[PDB]
């Protein structure tokens, strides 16, 4: 698919702007290995840790929590700690009314309960892991009940297919996504999608589609009251890597929401001023299915119905690939 | 049956646990039995003291062969049993009100379920393998497993009720080995949502009994006062394990023989005895008869009180007179030991209550230690004995029919333990905020079993009506009405 961009630019120097300054933009869409590496696949399990080695990778899953713990590629570690599912964001200033229902319902901090875990090996040296899980906090009925299928192939890709239902008497969730933690030194972000700045389901009129390259410190927008920031709606693919280009690549079936920061969501929630934010050495990457928009609910109407995350049965379909970006 | 998750099962409440009986200690003579110190008996060996202990933040990371006989437990910690481990440097203290501090997902408990392993050696004499050997745990928080000499012997569940196991196929003369695994959370945590600090561990006494091959298994004493409180009959229903020649004798509070009898009981039978002019029990004149049973090498001592509790015209009566109960509620709580209560700390509370005009105590939301009731028989207090059940839910486990055997046994194990105490006047079926089909089964079993005491349940064939926090206008509305029976 091809993309045409038409930008309305002026021609003379105004007292406030120069010659080639842009007033508006409009975009338009235009329609237009042979059984050699399956023998290096080895699998073992000790103390619930499923280790899968291949030709040039090594991946360690925790079977009793249903999450990957270590991802390697040519010996390089690519995760710093255990992955999780996340349903909490730092509340915005347009979320002053819905935050009382979120905190009263106990969505402030939830944990994960694994009912059953089971792994196999398909007849092409491919590994499948089936997990039945539930998200719950410590007083109430569980929020999300679902099941996930992790899949490791002969090249080292990690595919996730989670089907989840959510409880019927719950207002609407802030997000639903997979949170990973990549080690120290991951500093470049390169993504194909809408940019070069933040965009949401309802605040997306100023961004345009393209291929952008920036740093993790430039993803962040330092507000006076610290809150949720830096998320890019409708991302097609994204790579988070070091300055030499050793990292991970994320794709999906339909375009997802993408975030990369040096701050976790609880750090942005607990902080009240700009100097209270302590910068972490790691890089928190989040891959959201959907995410509820901003709105203007500080004073006036609430968030609109197509802009909320009011959906109680969904599929996710994420794909993670280790990559050395300079030679792929 | 090693770790098949019986603590999330609800169809496995115990493994190999003996059925419930009354509370007694087999002594060797009537002189030793009047002392009350059970360590002086040659048929009793204590297991309190110093055990080897190891704490785990999860049941996942427990070693799979800690229970074996030839393992090295020297690098482990050393913990004094009985004690709660939240007051000994282990996991942090936690108070919670009527909300569950776990996700409400019955019957499942979180994966990070903390655990503790206990190991203790002991000796055993030569004349002990010729008889039956039992182990008794007076109380363990949540659930526990049990291994003797590296062999699985039992699993049990239920935090405030004793558990007794049979160790005759497992022990030998000389050195032995005992291993216990204790978990913090089981499926019985949903039935124990008390508004109290949440402690864990082996917090009550642990001992070993040596009972011979044909022994008196269960005793239920019944005072049988007449209609005008003028003739007494002691009916002692004795349930044995075979053919026993049993001696029995009864004495007044002054220490004089008033009855004596011999019988030959072959499994289940009574031994009635007559008291011509009885001295009655009440909270301000606590007069107690003494019953001595003798069988083989065993001497059992009981303390009997004659009383009658009734309702006549909507008027509660004890021994014919109309009595107004003036009481407080009481948790077992020590500011340094948690739910481990020594004897003098009970005696101080009873003296301080009795010098402030109090005659009733309600055991709030669980049954207490078996010697608290022994003290309350002597000082004089009316006891309302509640069961260990507080399914504050909120749902409705009370109306779920596959929880019914869990609801019923928490009353069966309580009523069978405390049925020979002269101070208990009312059986209460626990804190109720919901009328359910499982509480009425408890009440029907209790009313069929023991008819000498009244049955209380809050949610509301009822005995009495109960209200939590009325106004002063509300009770004087209730009193003047004619539909109040």
């Amino acid at each position: 698919p091809l993309t045409l961009t038409c930008s309305v630019r002026q021609q003379l120097d105004t007292p406030w702007a120069e010659e080639g300054y842009e007033i508006a933009f409009y975009q338009f869409e235009l329609p237009g290995q042979s059984e050699e590496y399956a023998g290096f696949m080895t699998i073992d399990e000790q103390d619930g840790m499923l280790t899968v080695r291949g030709f040039d990778f090594e991946h360690v899953f925790d079977l009793k929590k249903g999450m990957p713990q270590q991802v390697s590629k040519h010996g390089v570690p690519l995760l710093a700690s255990l992955a999780r599912f996340n349903i909490w964001r730092a509340p915005m200033d347009n979320d002053m009314n819905i935050r009382k229902e979120w905190e009263a319902a106990g969505l402030d901090h939830a944990a994960m309960k694994v009912y059953r875990s089971h792994w196999e090996q398909k007849p092409d040296a491919s590994v499948e892991i089936h997990v039945d899980f539930s998200l719950a906090s410590y007083i109430f009925e569980p929020f999300v009940r679902g099941n996930a299928v992790w899949t490791v192939g002969v090249s080292g890709e990690i595919q996730l297919k989670v089907h989840a239902e959510v409880r019927e008497n719950l207002p609407f969730l802030p997000r639903f996504g997979l949170e990973l933690t990549m080690p120290k030194g991951t500093e470049e972000i390169e993504y194909y999608g809408y940019g070069p700045h933040e965009s949401y389901i309802d605040k997306r009129a100023s961004v345009r589609k393209g291929k952008y390259l920036l740093s993790v410190d430039d993803m962040f927008e330092n507000y006076v009251m610290p809150q949720e920031t830096g998320s890019r709606y409708g991302t097609e693919w994204a790579i988070a890597s070091t300055v030499q280009g050793m990292g991970l690549k994320f794709t999906a079936a339909q375009p997802f929401s993408f975030q990369a920061l040096h701050y976790t969501a609880e750090d942005l929630t607990a902080a009240q001023h700009t100097y209270e934010l302590k910068r972490r050495p790691e890089t928190i990457v989040t891959l959201d299915y959907q995410m509820s928009g901003t709105g203007s609910g500080s004073c006036g109407p609430q968030l609109a119905e197509p802009y909320r995350f009011t959906e109680k049965s969904f599929d996710f379909e994420l794909t993670i690939q280790p990559i050395f970006k300079e030679e792929e | 049956m090693e770790l098949n998750r019986e603590w999330e099962n609800l169809s496995c409440l115990h493994i190999g646990r003996l059925p419930a009986r009354a509370s007694y200690i087999p002594y060797e003579s009537a002189m030793t039995a009047r002392t009350g110190k059970r360590g002086r008996s040659p048929h009793v060996q204590t297991l309190n003291g110093n055990w080897k202990f190891r704490y785990y933040r999860s049941v996942r990371e427990v070693d799979s062969h800690f229970y074996e006989t030839e393992t090295d437990v020297s690098g482990w910690d050393d913990l004094i049993v009985p004690s709660c481990w939240q007051t000994n440097g282990y996991d942090q203290l936690h108070y919670t009100n009527v909300n569950y501090p776990i996700p409400y997902d019955p019957p499942f408990v979180p994966d990070d379920n903390p655990a503790g392993t206990y190991v203790r050696d002991f000796n055993l004499p030569e004349a002990w393998t010729k008889k039956q050997t039992r182990i008794v745990f007076e109380g363990v928080n949540a659930c526990f497993y049990l291994w003797v000499n590296g062999r699985f012997v039992g699993y049990s569940q239920g935090s405030r009720i004793p558990a007794e196991f049979d160790l005759t196929p497992f022990v030998a003369a000389g050195r032995n080995r005992l291993a216990v695994l204790v978990l913090k959370w089981c499926d019985g945590t949903y039935l124990e949502d008390q508004d109290v600090w949440r402690f864990s561990g082996i917090y009550r006494d642990v001992y070993l009994l040596s009972r011979d091959n044909t022994h008196i298994r269960d005793v239920f004493n019944q005072p049988l006062l007449s209609d005008d409180l003028s003739e007494g009959k002691l009916r002692s229903e004795i349930e044995t394990t075979g053919s026993l020649t049993i001696q029995a004798e009864l004495r007044d509070p002054a220490g004089k023989l008033i009855g004596q009898k011999e019988a030959q009981i072959d499994g289940k039978g009574a031994m009635e005895l007559d008291v011509p002019q009885p001295q009655l029990w009440n909270a301000e004149q606590p007069r107690l008869y003494e019953l001595i049973l003798t069988a083989g090498q065993e001497v059992l001592r009981f303390r009997v009180g004659f009383k009658k509790v009734e309702i006549t015209d909507g008027i509660f009566r004890i021994n014919g007179r109309a009595v107004k109960l003036k009481g407080v509620n009481r948790h077992d709580s020590h500011p340094e030991l948690g739910q481990t209560i020594p004897v003098n700390h009970m005696i101080a509370d009873l003296k301080l209550m009795k010098r402030h005009n109090i005659n009733t105590i309600r055991t709030s939301h669980y049954p207490n230690d078996p010697k608290f009731l022994d003290l309350c028989d002597e000082f004089g207090f009316y006891i309302i004995d509640e069961a260990d059940l507080e399914c504050h839910g909120v749902h409705k486990l009370s109306n779920n029919p596959d929880w019914k055997e869990a609801f019923v046994e928490r009353a069966v194990r309580m009523v069978e333990r405390d049925k020979n105490h002269a101070s208990v006047i009312i059986w209460s079926m626990g804190n109720e905020s919901g009328y359910g089909d499982n509480h009425i089964a408890m009440a029907e079993w209790t009313k069929a079993r023991d008819a000498s005491r009244l049955v209380h349940y809050e949610g509301a064939c009822l005995d009495l009506d109960s209200r939590m926090y009325p106004s002063v206008k509300e009770i004087e509305r209730y009193a003047l009405d004619e539909n109040s029976t």
